[PDB]
């Protein structure tokens, strides 16, 4: 129920700074050496979303 | 089941509501407070909802 302007729930709503809007585009292939520790299953085509993935 | 109200009272009024007082135009729905706030059938006001969001 909360606030009265939502409650009746015609409009659900939320809030997030990390979302986009953009149809996935061109897609772009990277190849390269890796070390041991790298959990990535070796010759094994993968998708990437952050920069902090790296290292795992 | 907690519910305060003689039930009734409630059905009754809604119905009246929904009589030719607000359906002479067919294509009218009774809904939210503009419309759907059928006249004050006082009752006590609290901090709970009688049936929660997953019940609704």
């Amino acid at each position: 129920m909360a606030q009265d302007a939502l409650s009746d729930g015609f409009v659900r709503l939320c809030i997030d700074p990390s979302l986009n809007f953009f149809g996935e585009g061109c897609k772009i292939l990277v190849e390269g050496q890796i070390t041991d520790d790298a959990t990535a299953a070796e010759n094994v085509v993968t998708c990437v979303n952050s920069e902090l993935d790296l290292v795992e | 089941t907690t519910y305060p109200v003689l039930p009734y009272l409630t059905n009754a009024a809604y119905g009246a509501l929904s009589a030719c007082s607000t359906c002479e135009n067919p294509e009218l729905n009774v809904q939210g407070q503009t419309y759907g706030l059928l006249s004050c059938i006082n009752m006590p006001e609290s901090c709970t909802p009688g049936w929660e969001f997953t019940e609704v």
